[PDB]
């Protein structure tokens, strides 16, 4: 999911090792972005479920 | 069984219920405020803690 500028920079690379290493770096960057999004989400669902559980515990107390 | 982590209890609402109760203990105080505070505390406990109206209730109780 990297920006088109990254693709242009990869194309500009001539040596095969350079292009492959830059592609690997872009893969790692996309992996990091996806993992950050997944972590932020997962914690958000965890805490919203904990809020619904707060209400559930209030009902149990009632 | 009520005794748990009770994140709701961790939000000072116990300091609105028990701490204020003990503060009121040493107060030779009439019954009108007794019923008023009991009703307000029941409303506070029956509901959540975070929202702004609960901050208003907390300041009023303080």
């Amino acid at each position: 999911g990297a920006e088109s500028h990254e693709l242009q920079d990869v194309l500009e690379e001539t040596n095969i090792p350079k292009r492959l290493y830059k592609a690997l770096s872009l893969l790692k960057k996309e992996f990091e972005l996806s993992k950050l999004q997944q972590r932020l989400g997962r914690e958000v669902e965890e805490k919203i479920k904990q809020t619904h559980r707060k209400y559930l515990l209030q009902e149990q107390l009632k | 069984i009520i005794k748990k982590e009770l994140g709701l209890e961790k939000d000072d609402k116990d300091a609105i219920e028990e701490k204020f109760r003990e503060r009121l203990k040493e107060l030779v105080v009439p019954k009108h405020v007794m019923d008023v505070v009991d009703e307000e505390l029941s409303k506070l406990g029956l509901l959540d803690n975070h929202s702004s109206e609960f901050n208003v209730t907390r300041n009023y109780l303080d």
